[PDB]
């Protein structure tokens, strides 16, 4: 009672149902550098302006 | 400030603005003007300078510069309308603009509050000397001297700028009253020699020091009048004034870093007397002169007392009167003559008797004849150099006799003898001419009646 699969059968990408737990650090990895922590606050306008040399703006 | 600042700069449009036959008493009238506003600044408190602004400020040792310069600029004017007559209408509108330029940038110079903007301006005053001594000087000198004006200029003054950048970056600040008020000693130290000596050189150069000062002569005797009268009466100054306010933070290390500088200016202070005694051209004596008074008052400003920057201060506003009224006496004679040979043309009191009081009463004021503010400066800083060292009053004594003796000279060759026979072309002394040399002269001896007013911060 064997039915030959017919074109396009072999290739389609099918579900497996399995007791195997799901890995969970497959490539282990080591634990993520903290990021540089952000950019908070209100824009002030600068203190006594660009202070270069002699400009008071 | 700006009340000094705005109208000088109005006479830049004025001035382009005028008909072709009005600019030189548009010019005049209007720096006149300018002048007698800037009296105001005369007034001084004592404790501290008068703070205008962020960038501005005036002190008892900026106030009569800035007079000088003020009041200057329309002499130059006068003596320059003379040989400036065949000249076209644009060339005698760009040559006012040159000296309004000038005027401005040392007007701005001797108000600056914060050291960058004060070396900005320094270098600034550069480009209309240049371009007025390689532009209308006569001979064909000016070239080669025009170099020699820049290149030892710049040589000392780039290693100020990278020392002023480098005492922001540890200090913080450039600011001359915070620079004052958080002044800290240096140690003694290669790296601080070298900060010292670039902190130094180029209010040096500008003095001139004895052996840094082979541009003077040749850039003054290759220059037009107005040319040779700011350059000795207000840029020399540029230096002595710098080194005033540098000084600051250069103890305790002055205490033993300015002995060369002293011998060079003592020696070299006899020297140029010296030379003066046999000089052929006119104007090199007078330039020669210069370099000496300048030597005395490089002493005083390295020996940091009271009494010599008093002193310091009186004779650098009496040797710019007097040096630019020599200067425009003897451009009379080559107005005449066109030769500055001095022995060419003699004994022109018999021809020229007003003019020849006017040579008289600068050839005394040069000799530093009491009470006029010339021997006033000269006696502080002998005072001062004699609590220094007492061996010192035998250099001071020795420059005072030779200066004497060439002064007196110099009198004696173009005024006094007989007049030379072939010389038939010597006409009146003009109107313009007396004015000008009275314009220099009344100034001076009122200054004896208030002798406070040119003595500086430390009265
Ligand atoms: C038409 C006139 C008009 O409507 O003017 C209104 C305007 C109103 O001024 P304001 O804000 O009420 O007054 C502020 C004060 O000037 C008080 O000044 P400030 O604190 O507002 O100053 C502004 C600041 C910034 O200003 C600037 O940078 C430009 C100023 C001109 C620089 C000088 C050369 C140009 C002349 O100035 C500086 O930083 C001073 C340094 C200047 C030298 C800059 C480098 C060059 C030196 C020489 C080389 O006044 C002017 O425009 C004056 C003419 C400019
Ligand atoms: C001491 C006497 C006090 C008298 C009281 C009144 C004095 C009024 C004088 C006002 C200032 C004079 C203006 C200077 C430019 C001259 C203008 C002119 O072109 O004259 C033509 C005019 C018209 O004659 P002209 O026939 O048509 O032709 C003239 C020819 O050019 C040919 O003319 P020349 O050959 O006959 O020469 C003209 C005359 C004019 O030429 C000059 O050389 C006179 C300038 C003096 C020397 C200036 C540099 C030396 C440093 C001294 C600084 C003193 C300043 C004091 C404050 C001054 C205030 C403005 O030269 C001389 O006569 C020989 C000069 C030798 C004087 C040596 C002085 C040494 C010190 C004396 C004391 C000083 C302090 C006093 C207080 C001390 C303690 C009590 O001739 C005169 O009127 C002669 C001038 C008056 C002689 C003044 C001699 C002493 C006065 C010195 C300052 C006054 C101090 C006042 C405080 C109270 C005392
Ligand atoms: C034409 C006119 C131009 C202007 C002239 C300007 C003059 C500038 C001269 C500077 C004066 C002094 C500079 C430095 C102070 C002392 C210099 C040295 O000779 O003193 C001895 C220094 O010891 C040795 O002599 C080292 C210096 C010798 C090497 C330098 C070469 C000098 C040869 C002359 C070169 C010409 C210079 C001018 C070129 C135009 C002291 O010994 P010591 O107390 O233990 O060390 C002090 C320094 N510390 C504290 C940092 C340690
Ligand atoms: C008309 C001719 C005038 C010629 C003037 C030339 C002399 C000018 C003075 C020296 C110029 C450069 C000096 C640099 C400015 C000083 C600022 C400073 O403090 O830097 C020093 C560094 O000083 C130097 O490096 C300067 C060394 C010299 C470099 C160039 C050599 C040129 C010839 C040297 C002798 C000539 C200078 C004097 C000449 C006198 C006039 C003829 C210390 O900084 P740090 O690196 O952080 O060190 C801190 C720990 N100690």
């Amino acid at each position: 009672g064997w039915v030959r699969p017919d074109l396009g059968e072999l290739s389609k990408v099918t579900k497996v149902k399995t007791d195997r737990p799901l890995p969970e650090n497959p490539y282990h990895s080591r634990a993520r550098p903290e990021p540089n922590p952000e950019a908070e606050g209100d824009l002030k306008p600068a203190k006594h302006g660009s202070r270069l040399f002699f400009w008071t703006m | 400030m700006l009340k000094i600042i705005i109208p000088t700069t109005m006479l830049l449009p004025m001035t382009w603005m005028s008909k072709h036959n009005m600019i030189w008493i548009n010019a005049t009238v209007h720096s006149l003007l300018i002048s007698l506003i800037s009296l105001s600044l005369l007034n001084q408190l004592g404790e501290n300078s008068l703070n205008f602004s962020l960038t501005f400020f005036s002190d008892s040792l900026s106030a009569p510069l800035l007079v000088l310069t003020t009041w200057l600029l329309p002499l130059m004017l006068m003596a320059s309308q003379s040989h400036l007559s065949k000249e076209t209408t644009t060339r005698k509108k760009l040559y006012i603009t040159m000296l309004i330029l000038l005027q401005l940038f040392l007007i701005m110079t001797f108000t600056a509050t914060e050291l960058i903007l004060f070396y900005i301006l320094f270098e600034a005053t550069l480009v209309p000397t240049l371009i007025i001594i390689t532009r209308w000087g006569n001979q064909t000198e000016r070239l080669n001297a025009g170099l020699y004006f820049l290149f030892y200029t710049l040589a000392g003054s780039l290693p100020l700028l990278v020392a002023l950048v480098y005492i922001q970056n540890t200090t913080g600040s450039l600011n001359f009253l915070i620079i004052h008020y958080w002044s800290h000693p240096l140690s003694n130290s290669w790296s601080n020699i070298f900060m010292w000596l670039a902190c130094i050189m180029a209010f040096m150069v500008k003095m001139p020091l004895y052996g840094l000062h082979l541009w003077l002569p040749k850039a003054h005797v290759e220059a037009p009048i107005a040319g040779s009268m700011v350059l000795a009466a207000v840029l020399l100054k540029l230096g002595g004034y710098g080194m005033m306010r540098i000084t600051t933070i250069l103890n305790p290390l002055t205490n033993y870093m300015a002995y060369p500088f002293l011998m060079l200016s003592m020696w070299g202070m006899i020297m140029t007397s010296s030379i003066c005694l046999r000089q052929t051209d006119l104007k090199s004596l007078i330039a020669y002169s210069s370099v000496s008074h300048m030597a005395l008052v490089i002493v005083a400003i390295m020996i940091q007392t009271p009494w010599s920057f008093m002193g310091a201060t009186a004779l650098m506003i009496a040797h710019g009167l007097t040096s630019s009224m020599l200067f425009c006496l003897a451009n009379t004679n080559y107005e005449r003559v066109h030769s500055r040979t001095m022995i060419l043309a003699r004994g022109l009191q018999t021809l020229l008797p007003l003019m020849a009081t006017w040579w008289l009463v600068a050839s005394l004021t040069n000799l530093a004849l009491p009470p006029s503010i010339n021997l006033i400066g000269e006696l502080f800083i002998i005072t001062a150099s004699f609590s220094w060292s007492n061996i010192t009053i035998i250099l001071m004594g020795m420059n005072m006799m030779i200066t004497a003796l060439y002064s007196l000279y110099m009198l004696i060759t173009t005024q006094r003898g007989k007049y030379t026979h072939h010389i038939n072309n010597i006409k009146p002394s003009f109107t313009r001419e007396n004015a000008l040399m009275a314009l220099h002269i009344l100034p001076l001896l009122l200054l004896t009646l208030n002798p406070k007013m040119i003595l500086g911060p430390l009265y």
